[PDB]
């Protein structure tokens, strides 16, 4: 079997920040309805790109406004139905420091993002479809990459400061890669999923920097396991065959130029690592794009933990989506273009999905 | 008086500095110990000229130089050499590690730990200098210290000093010959950071000089010394109008006002025509006409480009020795008659001329002859774009696959920093095309 | 002060290293007691790269020797140049590995890696600025491979910003010396490819060919091969210990020769070798050294570059020579033989020159090549591996010491993926 499924690519333009208002960088980015085009401030070679979905939250009032729950019901809700059809799901973000990846995926206390909405919709839509025909089983995993190391977000540490216990990745011959030691804890409803997200977004590495004071210094990956029985009636015992889902929602860190959000030591070490990671991922995307157009290429999954564990998601067997974040200021021009250009590569990538 | 602070940034720079300082010492009369025996006979004179040397009451002449390499192997050859008693001992090595052919190491990880000290010694020097005209930096696109450290320093000096001249002498990479598989990148990025700070970046290349030394001087196996001695001579022509007397003198503030039309097209090329051996030193008249024509021959350039594929925007011609000016005017007119030397429509003058009465000094052990007159030509042309374009092509062939990039990101550089750079250089290339288009009414 | 800390593990490692110290003592003028008995001053300017001063102008090296059995350790002591090593840096236990990787990585070697790391931390904090490490070991056994790889892991954890170079005798295609070469080699590749920054691959058939059809020696003992490996070891690190017109430390070489992080496996070579009778029939100049260095008969990797393409080549010259010669001849190599060089790297060459050559020659050169042909090695191992792993040929000696088949499958996958990387740059488009 097989299904040539493309990766659905969304883009969002975040509004101004406070420092961006101080230095007064005026509008450079524009949405022609859904098409996105950018303007160097010296009227230089106006650039234009097109994407499967766009979002313009630059101001609450403009026509074409597009907010958190719209992003949700446009991309994440489809993927929930696919997670119900019998597949695994990968939506992954990209951007730079202060660009809104954390706001778009997870969100704030009052205005939460794709993660709680996916979970809540899953629970409500399950309890609407939970009868003695098909049961439902759930557990949650949430991990982070920091300085090339893996760490479990839902495991509180014991009484000593550096107790941040690292794990290791391993390659199962059929199932592909995985993480050893991941305290995948068990859930039934929305409340304990919420307590887990609490403990995770608290344990995630953050730091104050020269762009946002609650910056993200770690990649974060969100994967719930959701099993629903396939109710056979056979000569013997029933209900043994089963249809599974594993989620993937990925919130990455920023590119971190070392002169603007500048620091020395640890705050500079981790930055390097982040960028290294990002670089490798770019190659993968680029490479996969060439793979869709006949070129004979090799995907360097193994030069990073992130792209190594997402091997069956960037290609492989999952329903796929990218989300890019951009800011409206000249400061970001090439970075934005880098962002935008990577999406246009991710538009062209196709993987093979299968019912579980 | 008129004073200059030479800065030698890297291996190429230090070795060129050694050549230059040997020659300046020979010209003025300074022994390597710092002593000038010339006042043994003539009292009340000035030959240990204050532009390049500083005098203590004890009769010494210490240079105004700053040497910087981020590796001890090259300055220690001075400290333990024949010129150990000349340079101030503060020759800056924090060279516990070099830059590993990396602008990222030379601009951020090991770009710092030394630069504050550098600026301190520069400040100490300039405070001793009353009438300072500018700096002259010697570096090399191809390394780290010569690519990134130079950039950082230029950035800082464009703040701390400002309205001073900051000229450069660089070894531009060659199209074929090269000693590094990371040169293109470093070149592009250095050009990005320096175009907004430097004022005139004289460029040389070693392939051209190899070929010169082959044809004219009859050396088929030359080393690096035999090259830098030529480069030394070039500076000695630029710097003569501060040190020696003359008819028409050119200070450092007079190049960049004539050889630089727009602020981004300040990449001129050098040449020095009578690179003639002692055998062939005879059989030649060595007149102004011969030399001025030679300085326009493409085969006598020091940057591998053909001016016949482009247009001259300006040319400064610096003459040394027995030269009468009528001969210059006749020579330049001959050149302006020729149709192979195609000047722009918006520079109907084109030329600048400077003359000095002190002829060149033959370094003993050398490969060039004693001439009565010598000439150095600094020319701003459009051909060098081709050269720039070549680097850009190389860049693409590598950056399309992100080769060698994880060494840069590893030393605190964002991927985008590359792209920006390339785009800027593209602009520059477009700007060169804008200056070749004939004007319309 | 760019300093190196030198480790050497196992029989091969210790014998090579001993022959190495007897080659970098001869260059630096140190005697078997530690004292300086030299000619020049430049021998002492930069001796700190490898040695430390002790008391009476005696120089004690920064050697860390490791064995899981004491038989090889007693030979270095009871030998020429053993009375200069620091006795507290002979870290050796009993319970040999058994030509088994497990006993060196998990059982007996884990009972001794802490000792080695203590000696390291002593010989790494007594250094003003460390450039990195270098290990001489042997893929093919247990102690060298196992304990070495483990130490690599632990140093790249403790000292991450630094170099970890390696000189490794890789297995040979025709004849072996252990029946469990494949497994151990695959696991060592799995643990090196992720950790090291340069891996210089040596193969003994290449060195026997060198000793046969070039040097024309009828009795090639191992002391001769190690004398060829030492020659490269010295050539790689010259420019940190002698001056030159154009210098090249290790990190520069790596930056130029490592485009992607995992393809850091190099075919080495040294020139000039003249057999003792073809001395008076051969001129000593750059064209000859270049003709020899780029010949497949002078390379140590046992892999014909003519079956691939050179991603990146490096030439460290020693002697008074013209740079024009080097640049010209290199460009000539690239142009005449363009089918053996990558197109998306315009200049595939790196040059270094030093001024102080070897004791008996006017000119010397070392060559480091990154070519795709290295696949021909690993590919073979994988074939061997799977031809055994399909039947559980010898695995019960491994599982019995705390291992699982998962690691074997992992290592196979990694090595094959590496082969594939080196393949995608083999054809001409
Ligand atoms: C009459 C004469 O010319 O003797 C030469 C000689 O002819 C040849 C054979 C020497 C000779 O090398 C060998 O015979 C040999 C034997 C087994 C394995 C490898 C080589 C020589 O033994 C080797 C020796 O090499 C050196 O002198 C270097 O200093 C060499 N020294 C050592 O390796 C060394 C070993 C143990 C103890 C002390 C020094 C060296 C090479 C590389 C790096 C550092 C040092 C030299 C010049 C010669 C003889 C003696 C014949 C050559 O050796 C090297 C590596 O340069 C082989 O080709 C070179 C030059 C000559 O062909
Ligand atoms: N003309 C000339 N060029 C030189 C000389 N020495 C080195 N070069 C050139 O310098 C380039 C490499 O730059 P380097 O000076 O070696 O780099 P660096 O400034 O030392 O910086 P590092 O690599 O970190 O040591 C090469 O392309 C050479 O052509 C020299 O003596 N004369
Ligand atoms: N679309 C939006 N509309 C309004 N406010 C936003 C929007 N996106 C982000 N913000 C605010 O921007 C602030 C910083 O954004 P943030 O989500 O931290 O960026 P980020 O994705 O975390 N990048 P990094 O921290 O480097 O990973 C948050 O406090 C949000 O409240
Ligand atoms: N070049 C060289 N190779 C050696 C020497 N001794 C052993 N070997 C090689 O080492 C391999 C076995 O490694 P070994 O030294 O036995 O590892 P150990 O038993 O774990 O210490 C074989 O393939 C040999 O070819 C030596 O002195 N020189
Ligand atoms: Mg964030
Ligand atoms: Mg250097």
């Amino acid at each position: 079997l097989g299904s040539n499924s493309q990766v659905t690519v969304a883009v969002r333009v975040r509004p101004f920040s406070k420092r961006e208002k101080t230095e007064k960088a005026s509008q450079v980015v524009f949405t022609n309805g859904e098409e996105i085009t950018v303007e160097h401030p010296d009227m230089k070679q106006v650039y234009s790109f097109i994407y499967d979905v766009s979002f313009w939250s630059f101001d609450e009032c403009h026509p074409g406004y597009a907010s958190q729950t719209t992003v949700y019901e446009t991309l994440a809700a489809p993927l929930l139905d696919r997670a119900f059809e019998g597949y695994n799901t990968c939506l992954f973000a990209y951007g730079q420091t202060g660009s809104g990846k954390s706001y778009t995926m997870m969100g704030l206390n009052e205005e939460p993002g794709i993660i709680p909405r996916f979970c809540e919709d899953l629970f409500a839509q399950i309890a609407k479809k939970q009868t003695s025909e098909v049961s439902y089983h759930l557990e949650m995993s949430f991990f982070e990459v920091y300085n090339e190391k893996i760490h479990d977000l839902l495991v509180c540490k014991g009484e000593n400061g550096q107790r941040k216990q690292p794990l290791r990745a391993r390659e199962h011959p059929v199932s592909g890669p995985y993480v050893e030691g991941l305290s995948m804890n068990v859930v039934s409803s929305y409340s304990d999923i919420q307590s887990w997200l609490e403990l995770g977004n608290k344990q995630r590495a953050t730091a104050a920097t020269g762009m946002n004071d609650k910056s993200s210094r770690s990649h974060s990956v969100f994967t719930l396991v959701m099993t629903q029985t396939k109710t056979e009636v056979v000569e013997g015992e029933e209900h043994d065959h089963r249809i599974t889902s594993r989620i993937n929602l990925v919130d990455l860190a920023g590119s971190e130029r070392c002169s603007t959000a500048h620091s020395s030591g640890q705050r500079l070490k981790e930055g390097v690592s982040i960028n290294k990671s990002l670089l490798t991922l770019g190659k993968v995307i680029s490479a996969l794009s060439e793979q869709a157009n006949g070129k004979r290429v090799f995907i360097p999954y193994r030069e990073s933990t992130l792209t190594w564990l997402l091997k069956e998601s960037l290609g492989g067997n999952s329903k796929t989506a990218m989300i890019a974040t951009v800011s409206p200021a000249a400061s970001n021009i090439e970075e934005t273009l880098s962002t935008l250009r990577y999406a246009t590569q991710a538009r062209l990538i196709v993987n093979i999905a299968k019912v579980n | 008086m008129r004073e200059c602070i030479s800065i030698h940034v890297g291996q190429a720079g230090v070795q060129i500095g050694n050549a230059c300082w040997e020659l300046y010492c020979l010209e003025h009369g300074i022994q390597p110990d710092g002593q000038m025996p010339s006042d043994k006979t003539i009292g009340g004179g000035d030959d240990s000229f204050n532009t390049f040397f500083s005098e203590t009451g004890a009769g010494k002449h210490v240079p105004r130089a700053v040497f910087v390499d981020l590796e001890p192997t090259v300055i220690d050859e001075v400290r333990t050499g024949t010129y150990r008693q000349l340079f101030h001992p503060e020759q800056l090595i924090t060279g516990k590690e070099d830059a590993a052919n990396n602008y990222a190491r030379g601009h951020y990880t090991i770009g710092k730990e030394i630069i504050d000290l550098v600026l301190d010694r520069i400040r100490k020097l300039a405070d001793q200098c009353t009438g300072l005209q500018g700096f002259l930096v010697f570096h090399s696109f191809g390394g780290g210290t010569g690519s990134g450290f130079t950039s950082l320093l230029m950035e800082r000096l464009s703040v701390d000093y400002g309205k001073k001249s900051k000229l450069e002498f660089s070894i531009y990479p060659a199209p074929q010959v090269s000693t590094a598989v990371v040169e293109p990148y470093n070149s592009i990025l250095t050009t990005h950071t320096t175009l907004e700070h430097s004022d005139c970046a004289f460029m040389v290349d070693n392939e051209a000089i190899y070929d010169i030394c082959r044809r004219n001087l009859d050396i088929e196996r030359p080393t690096y010394t035999n090259l830098n001695r030529l480069i030394s001579q070039i500076v000695s022509s630029i710097t003569a109008s501060l040190r020696f007397d003359g008819a028409l003198n050119v200070d450092l503030t007079e190049f960049q006002t004539n050889l630089v039309p727009y602020p981004r097209i300040h990449f001129p090329l050098a040449t020095y025509a009578p690179v003639i051996s002692a055998e062939k030193a005879y059989h030649e008249q060595l007149s102004v006409a011969e030399i001025t024509n030679a300085c326009f021959e493409p085969a006598n350039q020091m940057v591998k480009c053909d001016p016949r594929h482009g247009k001259y925007m300006a040319c400064c011609l610096l003459y040394r020795g027995d030269v009468v000016p009528k001969d210059v005017n006749a020579a330049i007119a001959t050149i302006k008659t020729k149709r192979s030397i195609q000047f722009v429509d918006w520079c109907p003058t084109g030329f600048k001329v400077g003359i000095n009465y002190q002829p060149p000094t033959v370094v003993p052990g050398g490969d060039l002859a004693k001439v009565q007159r010598a000439v150095c030509m600094l020319s701003n042309t459009t051909a060098i774009a081709e050269a720039w374009a070549r680097l850009d092509h190389k860049f693409d062939l590598m950056y399309a696959k992100r080769a060698f990039v994880h060494w840069y990101v590893g030393e605190g550089m964002e991927e985008g920093e590359f792209s920006e750079a390339r785009e800027d250089m593209a602009a520059l290339e477009k700007d060169y095309e804008e200056v070749g288009v004939d004007s319309v009414e | 002060m760019r300093e190196i800390v030198h480790i050497q593990a196992g029989q091969c490692g210790n014998q090579i290293g001993a022959k190495f110290w007897e080659v970098i003592s001869d260059e630096h003028g140190i005697d078997p007691t530690g004292s300086y008995h030299g000619d020049s001053d430049l021998q002492l300017e930069r001796i700190n790269v490898y040695y430390n001063e002790a008391t009476g102008n005696k120089y004690v090296p920064r050697a860390i020797l490791v064995d899981l059995e004491p038989g090889t350790m007693d030979s270095v002591r009871s030998g020429p140049f053993g009375q200069i090593f620091r006795p507290d840096n002979f870290v050796f236990g009993q319970s040999g590995a058994g030509n088994n990787w497990a006993k060196g990585h998990y059982t007996e070697g884990a009972e001794l890696v802490d000792s080695v790391l203590d000696v390291v931390r002593k010989e790494s904090e007594s250094c003003d600025c460390l450039q990195g490490f270098q290990l001489t070991h042997s893929l093919g056994g247990g102690t060298g491979s196992g304990m070495g790889t483990l130490l690599i892991s632990k140093i790249r954890e403790e000292y991450p910003d630094r170099i970890m170079n390696t000189f490794s005798v890789m297995p040979s295609p025709k004849v072996s010396d252990t029946v469990v070469e494949p497994y151990n080699a695959t696991l060592s590749v799995h643990q090196l490819v992720e950790n090291t920054d340069e891996t210089y691959c040596i193969d003994n058939e290449a060195l026997y060919d060198i000793c046969f059809r070039t040097l024309k020696l009828t009795t090639p003992t191992y002391g001769d091969l190690n004398h060829l490996v030492s020659a490269t070891m010295s050539g790689v690190t010259t420019c940190l210990r002698f001056p030159g017109q154009l210098n090249a430390d290790l990190r520069k070489l790596a930056v130029n020769m490592v485009p992607f992080p995992r393809l850091h496996f190099f075919m080495p070579g040294f020139a000039p070798l003249t057999s003792r009778g073809s001395q008076q029939y051969r001129a000593l100049t750059v064209p000859e050294l270049t003709q020899q260095m780029f010949d497949s008969k002078n390379m140590m990797a046992a892999c014909d570059p003519r079956h691939g393409r050179y991603l990146t080549v490096a030439a460290i010259f020693r002697g008074r020579m013209s740079m024009k010669e080097v640049d010209e001849q290199m460009l000539n190599v690239q142009n005449k033989n363009s089918s053996y060089f990558v197109e998306w790297i315009p200049n595939n060459v790196k040059t270094a020159v030093c001024d102080i050559p070897p004791r008996g020659l006017k000119m010397s050169a070392t060559f480091i090549g990154n070519s795709t042909a290295i696949q021909e090695l690993f590919k073979r191992i994988s074939e061997q591996f799977t031809a055994m792993f399909r039947r559980k040929a010898f695995l019960h000696w491994y599982t019995g010491e705390g291992m699982d088949e998962m690691e074997f499958t992992e290592a196979e996958s990694n090595m094959n993926d590496l082969v594939s990387e080196y393949q995608q740059y083999q054809d001409a488009t």
